[PDB]
């Protein structure tokens, strides 16, 4: 077993079957009186916050979700080979970082706002 | 080639951060009826065992001089203080003038140390006074313009709150643990300066036993190094910066007071009750700290060997006594059983190093209306303390300073230091940084969603 | 100092007054407001 943040070091194809130890662990349950009644609230809003995020796309309850976005805007410049075998994923955070709100909002209205309106019009018959 | 967006939830990613963290106490000494200055009651029980997580390919950057924790620890020991001094006696009706007289009796030569003084006092009832004496030192006394007229040195600043009679002044240790949605990294590397990146990281729960352990000059009861003596600072050129070391092995000291004390209570009002030192009986003689000559000499030797690779090769390096200022900042200033000591650390720091059973008594003094934290305006009244006190501890670091020197080499003094109290507590928070959990990430797979 | 049309407002008042020490009084004054003070049954 390698608890949490086990595979931190490890490569993408090893860090990926593990995200369910890291899922639970968001969520575990007058100094020192006011302390935890503030800490925990704001707790719950950081999970709640992604948790609707992530729920306003297409993926409400699945741990991995794969959409049908082209990869235009998030430059990486390189090929799946030397990146789920050859790069860990602090190093991705580090390239694409100034890509992730220009990312966010075609999740947002490319992808499950149009598709959701074909949907709509097509069970009218 | 068909590559499209995935998203993945609970990757392994963390960011710097700040927040609040709380209690964890140990239960062997939680369920006692000993009432503590740092409170256990608001503490939730530690953990039966910690949960230790080794990391590896991990690589982390560490600072110890830009630590948020030193802070928040100062920030809740600063207001545990002043929460325990609430709910009990306040001594405002001592303002009153004295008619102080020299003790005499059996004098060693502690010529004018202690002075016998009388007063009027309330009492109960409203419209009756009482007539009483007490013992006070000489350092607590001022005259005002053979029984002359003397006054309390606080009586023209603040009135103060006396000590709780109730409460213990011995540390405990403390944990602190972070909250959900965040991490606390250790590095364990034994040789680290606590300012760069650490090859050994590892996830920890939360931290080890921290006792909050108040003292100048010199560290009592921390933490010991694991290789060598280890010298800490975050700018060793510049001469306005701290130098801390951590000793490798600990050096003893023994301190007592020989006085056999005597508490009487005096009633100043309805259940308000003064403590005040009535006689002292047997001989009197001045309290002391010893230190073993030769371990002292051994530790004072390694610190100079692994101090000579920062500076240069054939300087010498100097030991002086303190400067000057005030009576905190010139004294090694602890507690031992709820009396404060100040004793005089100059035959220590009293060496000169060329690259070419006997003790060390300390002479101490003893203080009951102190002033911490540096603040103004409030006070601590100790209470007498009945017996005779001892205690044994031990010596794990330093916080030595530099001199402004002159022609840029040859000589090199260094002189003990102190007066800010987050020194005391960045000598053991250094391994310790505190993370955010992101677990949102977005990586490139060959899936199409179904249409 | 003048008092022209300004009439009585400002009393210059003597009273006693607490010291830092408990069994010490002072003897002190001050210039009240007409609009501060009230008589309670030269110097009244
Ligand atoms: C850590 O780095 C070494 C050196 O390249 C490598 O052999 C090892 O596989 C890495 N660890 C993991 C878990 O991949
Ligand atoms: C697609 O990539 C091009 C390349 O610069 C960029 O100009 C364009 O804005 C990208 N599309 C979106 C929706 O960001
Ligand atoms: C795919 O990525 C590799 C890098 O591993 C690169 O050598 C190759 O040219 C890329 N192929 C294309 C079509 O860009
Ligand atoms: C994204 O924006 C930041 C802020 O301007 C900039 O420092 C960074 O270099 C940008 N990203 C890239 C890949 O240039
Ligand atoms: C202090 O003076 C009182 C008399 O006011 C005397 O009874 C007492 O013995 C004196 N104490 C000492 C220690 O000399
Ligand atoms: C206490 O008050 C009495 C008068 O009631 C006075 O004679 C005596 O000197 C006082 N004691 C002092 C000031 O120590
Ligand atoms: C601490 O050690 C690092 C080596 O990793 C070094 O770069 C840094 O200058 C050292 N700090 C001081 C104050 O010498
Ligand atoms: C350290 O001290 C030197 C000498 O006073 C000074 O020039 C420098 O700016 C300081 N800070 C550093 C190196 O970060
Ligand atoms: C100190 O005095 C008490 C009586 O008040 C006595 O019981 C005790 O033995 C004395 N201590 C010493 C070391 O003589
Ligand atoms: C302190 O006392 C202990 C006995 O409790 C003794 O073994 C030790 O040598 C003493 N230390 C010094 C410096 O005398
Ligand atoms: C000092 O000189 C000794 C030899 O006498 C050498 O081993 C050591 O590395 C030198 N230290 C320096 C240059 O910092
Ligand atoms: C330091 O030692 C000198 C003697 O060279 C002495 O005059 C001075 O008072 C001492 N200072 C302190 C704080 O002990
Ligand atoms: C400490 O000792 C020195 C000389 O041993 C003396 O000058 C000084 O007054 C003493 N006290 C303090 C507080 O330095
Ligand atoms: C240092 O030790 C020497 C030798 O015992 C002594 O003469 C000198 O006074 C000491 N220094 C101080 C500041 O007491
Ligand atoms: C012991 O201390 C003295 C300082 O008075 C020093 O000169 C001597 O070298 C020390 N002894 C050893 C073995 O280091
Ligand atoms: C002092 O250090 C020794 C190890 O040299 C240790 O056994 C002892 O418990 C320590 N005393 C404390 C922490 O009070
Ligand atoms: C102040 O008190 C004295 C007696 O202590 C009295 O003679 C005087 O009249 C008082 N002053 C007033 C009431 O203004």
């Amino acid at each position: 077993f390698l608890g949490f943040l086990g595979a931190a070091g490890s490569t993408m194809g090893a860090a990926s079957m593990t995200l369910t130890v890291q899922a639970r662990n968001l969520l575990s349950g007058t100094v020192w009186g006011i302390k935890q009644l503030q800490a925990r609230v704001l707790a719950v809003e950081r999970y709640l916050r992604d948790q609707q995020l992530l729920g306003i796309w297409g993926c409400s309850g699945k741990l991995i979700c794969c959409t049908n976005v082209p990869w235009n805007s998030s430059w990486s410049n390189r090929n799946l080979s030397e990146i789920w075998d050859n790069m860990t994923w602090l190093q991705w955070d580090k390239e694409i970082s100034n890509y992730t709100q220009i990312i966010y909002g075609l999740l947002e209205e490319s992808q499950n706002q149009q598709e959701k309106n074909e949907q709509d019009l097509l069970a009218l018959d | 080639e068909n590559l499209w967006v995935t998203v993945y939830y609970g990757v392994p990613v963390w960011k710097d951060a700040e927040t609040t963290l709380f209690c964890a106490s140990d239960a062997k000494a939680y369920e006692t009826e000993k009432h503590n200055v740092w409170a256990t009651h608001a503490c939730v029980p530690t953990d039966p065992n910690p949960q230790e997580i080794h990391l590896e390919n991990v690589t982390e950057e560490f600072n110890m001089w830009k630590n948020n924790m030193v802070e928040q620890m100062h920030t809740d020991i600063i207001s545990l203080w002043d929460q325990s001094l609430k709910p009990c006696v306040k001594l405002t009706p001592l303002c009153v003038t004295l008619q102080c007289t020299n003790v005499t009796n059996n004098i060693t030569d502690m010529r004018g140390e202690l002075k016998n003084c009388s007063f009027n006092m309330t009492t109960e009832l409203r419209d009756k006074k009482q007539k009483v004496y007490s013992l006070f030192y000489r350092l607590d006394v001022v005259q005002i313009n053979s029984n002359k007229e003397y006054r309390l040195i606080n009586c023209n600043t603040s009135a103060c709150t006396q000590a709780c009679p109730k409460v213990s002044f011995e540390p405990i240790p403390i944990h602190y643990c972070a909250p959900a949605g965040f991490a606390i990294l250790k590095c364990k590397d034994k040789k680290f300066n606590g300012t760069g990146p650490c090859p050994s990281v590892s996830t920890v729960q939360c931290t080890h036993g921290i006792k909050p352990v108040v003292s100048t000059q010199l560290l009592l009861n921390g933490s010991l190094a694991e290789e060598e003596v280890m010298i800490r600072s975050e700018n060793i050129t510049n001469n306005a910066k701290n130098i801390l070391v951590q000793f490798n092995t600990p050096v003893q000291i023994n301190c007592t007071r020989p006085n056999n004390n005597t508490r009487k209570s005096i009633r100043i009002g309805p259940g308000q009750a003064f403590y005040a030192t009535g006689d002292i009986i047997g001989d009197i003689r001045q309290a002391h700290c010893n230190v073993s000559k030769a371990t002292w000499n051994e530790t004072l030797g390694k610190v100079v060997k692994q101090l000579r690779k920062h500076f240069g090769n054939n300087t010498i390096i100097r030991f002086a006594n303190s400067s000057g200022g005030d009576l905190e900042v010139t004294t090694h200033s602890f507690n031992c059983g709820g009396e404060f000591f100040y004793c005089n650390t100059s035959g220590l720091f009293n060496s000169t190093w060329i690259s070419n059973n006997d003790s060390i008594t300390l002479p101490c003094r003893i203080k009951q209306i102190i002033n911490m934290w540096q603040r103004i305006g409030q006070c601590m009244y100790a209470p007498p303390i009945q017996g005779v006190i001892r205690c044994v501890s031990n010596i794990t670091g330093l916080i030595l300073t530099r001199d402004g020197g002159s022609t840029n080499s040859t000589t090199e003094t260094f002189r003990p230091g102190g007066g800010d109290m987050r020194d005391n507590w960045r000598s053991e928070l250094y391994k310790y940084k505190v993370v955010k959990i992101e677990p949102l990430g977005v990586a490139p797979t060959r899936c199409k969603r179904r249409v | 100092n003048i008092t022209d049309d300004m009439r009585g407002e400002l009393k210059n008042c003597s009273f006693n007054m607490t010291t830092e020490l408990r069994d010490k009084k002072q003897k002190v004054y001050s210039l009240f407001y007409r609009l501060d003070v009230v008589q309670i049954n030269s110097n009244k």
